[PDB]
């Protein structure tokens, strides 16, 4: 919660970091990150979008039933 | 069994065997969860902070460790639950001793 | 310059430091450099060459940091990068 | 076999300085070094490398004090920059 | 040593922005606090200029906004900046709230309470701001919401003719609404500072719900440049909205003088207020309608009581995640019904949607998530 | 090209500020001229400068 210096007592950890000038900006953007983002899309949208196809069926079904009910002249 | 197959399917779909986590790393912190975390063995606590730091760095880099490194379903060395049950029993003992 | 002269003169005395001076001289120099030539090459540098060398080597670089121990208060590497060169704060 | 190979490869001819400092003599030491170093039969390395520049941190809170070093690439031997 | 760590203002700036221990995990979904801050200061500044060139009187209001759209240089672009900046402000506000609900960050108490007070303040503020153009839609919407304030018996008519300035809509009512819209966002920025103060008291969150003390990274120079990227994206979206289609989300029916005998067929508040306007017209009751509105918002306040799980965030619990996306789709459904006129089968499915909304938020979230707790052999 | 550019315009902070302001003014020049040129080139025909050319 507070600033640095007290937070948690951790031993047994090494972290290797690199200066960014040795490394490129976009390593394999169109050959590894594209399968990564396709997998992350492919996981969740078949859980998130099926409420929206319920919304679109309510859209079409209620719209056509409303126009049938209100255009009986 | 139907519900046990639901449990296996649910641990597969939960998605931290992908992240390399366990039972004792997904707990929300109330006061008593933090107290049971303070009541931990040394090697388990160091493994817990290393698994937390791995999951943090992975979910930053949004990469999932491959199929050879996933935590399987009943190999789990679950450990925080006895400390948690003791803390719940002591907390409920104290509160009911105030209730009486 | 005063401290480097005094440190090198107080270094080059005794059996072990002078003999290791012979060793570490003839490792790569092709000879041993005496005290007089280092005295001259101390006298051959004024302040302008000093700030030239410091701007040549130190300013706006890519360091190597090794931290060991209770080192959580050390900030992240790009802070050391963006504070390593003076933008006059 | 690998350590005898290491001995045969490295510590032999081009790379050795014999030093003698003190109230001593030059010619007799020269002659006895010509005696003892008779027949060494020694007859591709020291190549440059890369200065990357990076960071490493050891989080180990069971230590009493903190040890932090930072370095840039230095010149070497053969420059007045080193002076 | 340092001026930043020692000066009693730069200490505040240092422990706010420079050396704040921030997580190493948060995505673009956490930029929206800074996005609401920059939207709020943009609304303050553009509203300040628009208030410099404005006269609040019932004849001079429409004439003066015409003057700003025609005569003064770039007055039409700053008018469109303030309007579409309000619209993008509310979209970023609901993304902020959806983040705070879905990622379990509502386990904080006082942060959530001050955020609710911010929600009331910005909704009433932007409502008064939309009343300020004195359009026909704005006239009728002011009538609707102020008589909704009169819906409570024994106080209502007296209190509402008290906040009218007569027995009808007056010039004085427009001056009152000008003053309160003119003064509220400074209080909103103060409450945002108190919001941020309790947030820096507690500490931030991750997507996972796992507390992240091992990897606190500084806000600068990482989330500074990431907020720069997100704010430039918001500015370009805002400028393409104010330049290429200023009335894709600007409703065309606002642009007439407020005739007190006009009565257009269509009437709605501005399109952010649709779900607060649909639940009123859902249940056919006066006090029941305003009570259902107050119940909707106060149950959204009640939400940290409803957390019964052992986890924090819904990143790990898939079925209650899908239930939350059913809630997201029902929000968009209420927006669509708000985008459809006041007719009978749409009110049928709107009652279905609103009672299903309350069935998700009241009952199905704790019971569903406690089945999720019960299923993990705990 | 690159090392000459770092040698000239990227040693001290005031020179960097001067060269980015001078780059901003040259970008003002070329960017305004190109933007107005392309905008009135895709709107050739029923634009006002043709009528000012006639009248
Ligand atoms: C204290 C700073 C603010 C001042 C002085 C201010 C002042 C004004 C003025 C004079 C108008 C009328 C301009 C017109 O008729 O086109 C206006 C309109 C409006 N204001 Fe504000 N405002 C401020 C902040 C805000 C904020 C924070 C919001 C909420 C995001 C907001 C929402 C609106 C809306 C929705 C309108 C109607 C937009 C339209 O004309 O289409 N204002 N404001
Ligand atoms: C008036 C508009 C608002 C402003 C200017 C505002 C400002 C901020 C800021 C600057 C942050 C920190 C940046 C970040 O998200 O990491 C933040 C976080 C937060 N805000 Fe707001 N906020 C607003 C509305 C709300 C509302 C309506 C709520 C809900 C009641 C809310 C609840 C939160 C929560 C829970 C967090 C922490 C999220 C987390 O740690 O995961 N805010 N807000």
């Amino acid at each position: 919660g507070r600033q640095f210096g007290h937070l948690t007592r951790v031993r047994h950890v090494i972290t290797y970091s690199l200066s960014p000038f040795e490394q490129r900006a976009f390593p394999h953007y169109f050959s590894k990150g594209i399968p990564n983002v396709l997998r992350r899309t492919r996981a969740c949208i078949l859980r998130v979008a099926p409420p929206f196809v319920v919304f679109y069926l309510v859209y079409t079904w209620g719209t056509q039933e409303f126009e049938k009910s209100k255009r009986k002249n | 069994k139907w519900l046990e197959g639901i449990r296996k399917w649910y641990y597969n779909a939960a998605g931290f065997n992908k992240l390399g986590l366990m039972r004792d790393d997904t707990i929300h912190e109330n006061d008593d969860v933090k107290e049971a975390i303070r009541r931990l063995p040394e090697n388990l606590y160091n493994d817990r902070v290393f698994r937390i730091k791995r999951a943090l760095d992975l979910s930053m880099r949004q990469q999932i460790l491959p199929k050879e490194q996933w935590t399987k379903y009943e190999e789990d060395k679950f450990y925080l639950e006895p400390y948690l049950k003791e803390v719940i029993r002591e907390r409920k003992e104290r509160e009911e001793w105030t209730k009486k | 310059k005063n401290l480097l002269r005094n440190a090198l003169v107080s270094h080059l005395d005794g059996t072990t430091p002078v003999c290791e001076d012979i060793g570490r001289s003839l490792l790569t120099y092709g000879r041993r450099i005496p005290l007089a030539e280092w005295e001259s090459r101390i006298a051959e540098v004024d302040a302008r060459v000093v700030r030239e060398v410091c701007s040549k080597y130190f300013y706006d670089q890519c360091p190597a940091v090794a931290g060991f121990g209770p080192i959580e208060q050390l900030p992240d590497y790009n802070r050391i990068r963006s504070g390593m060169f003076w933008l006059r704060f | 076999a690998d350590l005898t190979e290491y001995l045969s490869r490295h510590y032999k001819a081009p790379r050795m300085v014999l030093a003698a400092a003190g109230g001593l003599e030059h010619r007799q030491l020269l002659d006895l070094a010509q005696k003892h170093f008779s027949g060494l039969s020694g007859t591709p390395t020291l190549t440059p490398c890369r200065f990357t520049g990076s960071e490493i941190r050891h989080r180990e809170d069971g230590l009493p004090l903190a040890h932090v070093a930072i370095a840039v690439e230095g010149p070497g031997w053969a420059n007045p920059d080193n002076v | 040593i340092n001026i930043r760590k020692t000066h009693p203002l730069m200490k505040i700036v240092n422990n706010a922005f420079i050396d704040l221990p921030a997580p190493s995990n948060i995505s673009s979904w956490w930029n929206f606090g800074s996005l609401l801050g920059i939207c709020l200061i943009l609304q303050i500044l553009t509203g300040l200029f628009l208030a410099m060139h404005y006269t609040p009187d019932t004849t001079t209001a429409f004439s003066s906004v015409t003057h700003i759209c025609r005569d003064v240089n770039y007055g039409w672009i700053i008018r469109y900046m303030h309007a579409n900046g309000a619209s993008m402000f509310f979209i970023c506000l609901f993304m902020h709230v959806g983040r705070g609900l879905y990622y379990g960050s509502y386990t904080f108490l006082e942060t959530w309470n001050i955020g609710v007070i911010l929600l009331f303040a910005t909704m009433a503020t932007a409502f008064m701001g939309y009343v300020l153009p004195w359009g026909q839609m704005s006239f009728w919407g002011a009538t609707v919401i102020t008589n909704l304030l009169s819906a409570i018996p024994y106080i209502g008519t007296n209190l509402v003719e008290w906040i009218w300035g007569g027995f009808s809509v007056d010039k004085a009512t427009l001056t009152r609404f000008f003053a309160f819209h003119f003064i509220f966002p400074f209080i909103i920025a103060a409450l945002a500072m108190v919001h941020l103060l309790f947030l820096h008291e507690t500490g931030s969150n991750n997507p996972t719900g796992i507390p992240s003390d091992t990897d606190k990274i500084p806000f600068h120079p990482y989330y500074t440049i990431k907020d720069i990227l997100g704010a430039i994206l918001l500015i370009l979206i805002l400028m393409l909205l104010v330049l290429f289609t200023p009335d894709l989300l600007g409703d065309p029916d606002n642009y007439t003088p407020a005739n007190p005998l006009n009565t257009p067929p269509h009437i709605k508040p501005e399109w952010y207020f649709l779900f607060a306007y649909a639940i009123l017209r859902s249940i056919p009751n006066k006090l029941g309608g305003v009570l259902a509105l107050v119940l909707s918002i106060l149950v959204l306040v009640i939400m940290p009581l409803l957390h019964t799980s052992k986890q924090r965030s819904m990143m790990f619990r898939p079925i209650s995640q899908c239930m939350f996306w059913i809630l997201v789709a029902d929000l968009l459904t209420l927006t669509w019904i708000g985008g459809q006129p006041v007719e009978h089968p749409y009110i049928i499915i709107g009652q279905l949607a609103s009672i299903m909304y309350f069935l998700i938020i009241l009952v199905m979230m704790p019971v569903a998530s406690i089945i999720e707790n019960n299923l993990l052999k705990w | 090209l690159t090392a000459r550019l770092y040698s000239l315009l990227f040693r001290r902070t005031s020179t960097f500020a001067l060269t980015i302001v001078v780059g901003a003014l040259f970008f003002e020049r070329a960017f305004d001229q190109g933007a107005d040129a392309i905008y009135e080139h895709i709107n050739e025909g029923k634009l006002w400068k043709h009528i000012k050319h006639k009248y």
